[PDB]
RNA sequence: GCUUGUGCUGUCUUCGUCCA
């Protein structure tokens, strides 16, 4: 039998810290955790008690002027990428720019070549998904007035067939809860809908 | 132990006359022994005896 | 191709995702991934895929077949017959295409298990052979005098255990250190019971479950090179005695085994982790056979 | 947490992970952090929601 | 980075307080 294997640095590692190489390595976001806030530095612990730190020029965006203690405080988890890993001490550096924490969203290196992968498929489900997302849910408006009536625009001028000349009738507008359109009859089988843009209002349902 | 604060207390387990004193704390320190556990495992030392 | 469940459950971070939208996959290439294959299969079972095997000259073979059947009338009863002939031919294809996709499919199936197989093989036979540790001035196979020390976890709270075993393979002398391990007492009482007593181990083996152990690997390091401490030759530069860390999956199990509770009813579980590693460095063969069944839920 | 089921001996099994809620922490996608019990609802596929019962990773 | 401490009997007896 071949001697006794001695476990070198990455075998160390991911005895100790249950986690693999390729699992952390340059360009991964983790959810550390905030233990000491400094002007210059945060030192922060992952959830593998591996010690990290930032220097100053990537805990606050390069344009914002504010305070590290502020904007951050003990306790306060953030996410963060690696940016280097000292795997023999342990010890990593992150940053917190959202050039990082966001734009890396397909970091799987699968070989995305048209020959052998369906890309137009996974583009259009792409856009299919998206549209879901962009899918909502509406409902009516209800509102309490002695000359308010639910009733479409057809609905309100048929309404005000019956009445005179001058009677007037409110109901909910096409351009949102925040309008509302007003039909007064203005001649035998003339009818003029105004439209009304509400400002301050308390609720979509309120006036 | 008691929800109160024991740093009052002297050495001895006493309070001394002319302490303020208020609801709750702590005026007299007693320990009964109690059978230890399996906690001789790993524990320096600091285990509830 | 890709179900409704395929559609939805197929996720960026999924295993399955290398292969949410493969296409034209040579099959000789195959053989070579097994775990791929594996993994599309594993999927298709899961009622989220569908794995389709065509060929680019499928109309080639059907053009060729027909004009091998084909007549060469050019009559309108001639054109008739052909008809007929063309039809039932395509209707022939049609039922005969599923069974041969299901042989290919069996084929490469049984291809990729056994690839996989041999390199599960492998894999195993390159981690259960290593000779025991070989101390210095000693031929190789000789059983070392071995001395374990472990803490666990480092919360405060958390004591040094030490246990040495000997050559014999008996446990010879168990120690506590109650005091904190970065204390001038810690380092005291550990080189009093490494000099004093004669235990003279041949080498020292750390191991733990957090990083905490690291900084006991290198104080003990720190202590093995400050105080000298080599080792025993029965009877000249002595060599100093080896601190390592030590693969503990065997220990791990170890620890939680009734057999440790039967061979030692009145020790704590920490006694037991340390023994477990104590015998790896001993003999790795013999720990990974105690494992019995558990042996096979070791990542291999 | 591949989503696979398995069965095994109770001697098989290395350890339960104690975490403490230091370690056991949880970020969501707009990046509040959401702690243990708490419920959340998945942002796209199904969409289903639940309540928290354990993190990791 | 050293991190904070949650739990109380029971059964008799007596003497009292406010109405009655």
């Amino acid at each position: 039998r071949r001697d006794f294997h001695i476990l070198n640095e990455a075998e160390i590692f991911q005895l100790l810290t249950r986690e693999t190489v390729d699992s952390f390595r340059k360009g991964m976001v983790i959810p550390v955790y905030v233990r000491k806030v400094e002007s210059s530095y945060m030192s922060v612990s992952t959830q593998s008690l591996i010690a990290g730190n930032i220097q100053r020029q990537d805990i606050l965006e390069p344009n914002d002027r504010r305070d590290p203690r502020e904007v951050y405080s003990v306790g306060q988890t953030v996410r963060a990428c690696i940016l280097d890993v000292d795997y023999y001490n342990f010890k990593c550096q992150l940053s917190l720019l959202r050039q990082f924490t966001e734009n890396q969203v397909a970091g799987l290196n699968v070989n995305r070549n048209p020959k052998f992968w369906d890309i137009e498929s996974e583009n259009r489900d792409r856009q299919e998904e998206i549209d879901k997302q962009r899918e909502e849910s509406r409902e009516s408006r209800v509102i309490k007035h002695p000359f308010f009536h639910n009733m479409k625009s057809k609905e309100a001028e048929d309404y005000l067939a019956a009445r005179p000349v001058g009677d007037v009738v409110i109901r909910p507008s096409s351009k949102g809860s925040n309008h509302i359109t007003i039909s007064w009859k203005v001649a035998p089988q003339l009818y003029q809908h105004i439209d009304v843009l509400e400002e301050n209002k308390d609720d979509a349902n309120a006036i | 132990l008691k929800h109160g604060t024991y740093e009052k207390l002297d050495e001895d387990g006493l309070i001394a006359p002319g302490v303020r004193v208020s609801g709750d704390d702590i005026i007299i320190g007693k320990t009964t022994p109690i059978p230890p556990d399996t906690e001789e495992l790993g524990q320096r030392t600091k285990y509830h005896t | 191709e890709l179900t409704e469940r395929g559609k939805l459950q197929i996720e960026p971070e999924s295993p399955y995702f290398d292969f949410k939208y493969a296409k034209n996959r040579p099959i000789s290439a195959l053989t070579a991934t097994p775990d791929l294959y594996l993994r599309m299969i594993q999927a298709e079972n899961d009622g989220l895929v569908n794995i389709k095997v065509e060929l680019p000259m499928l109309s080639t073979v059907v053009d060729h077949f027909y004009n091998i059947l084909k007549s060469d009338g050019t009559s309108e009863i001639s054109e008739k017959w052909n008809a007929l002939r063309n039809d039932a031919w395509k209707q022939s294809l049609d039922k005969l295409i599923p069974l041969v996709q299901l042989n290919v499919k069996e084929s490469i199936r049984r291809d990729c298990e056994r690839v996989l197989y041999f390199q599960v093989k492998n894999s195993f036979t390159k981690k259960i052979d290593q000779a025991p540790y070989q101390p210095p001035t000693y031929a190789k196979g000789t059983i070392p005098r071995v001395l374990t020390l472990s803490f666990g976890e480092g919360n405060r709270g958390d004591a040094v255990l030490g246990v040495f075993m000997d050559d014999s393979g008996d446990v010879k002398s168990q120690i506590k250190f109650d005091e904190d391990f970065q204390s001038r007492d810690f380092s005291d009482s550990l080189t009093r019971y490494i000099k004093s007593n004669n235990i003279n181990p041949d080498i020292i083996g750390i191991s733990g479950f957090n990083i905490h152990t690291k900084k006991l690997f290198d104080k003990v390091n720190e202590l093995v090179n400050e105080e000298r401490l080599t080792i025993e030759y029965d009877n000249s530069d002595k060599h100093l005695i080896r601190v390592i860390y030590v693969n503990d999956e065997t220990a791990r199990l170890y620890q939680h085994s009734s057999k440790s509770s039967a061979e030692y009813p009145n020790r704590p579980q920490l006694a037991k982790y340390c023994i477990g590693l104590a015998k790896y460095i001993q003999s790795p063969l013999l720990e990974y056979l105690a494992l019995d069944e558990s042996m096979y839920s070791l990542h291999i | 947490s591949d989503g696979k089921l398995l069965s095994l001996p109770p001697v098989s099994i290395y350890s339960k992970l104690n975490l403490n809620p230091n370690q056991q922490i949880a970020i969501d996608s707009n990046g509040v952090e959401v702690k243990v019990g708490d419920t959340v609802r998945e942002f796209t596929g199904e969409r289903r929601q639940g309540t928290i019962l354990h993190v990791y990773r």
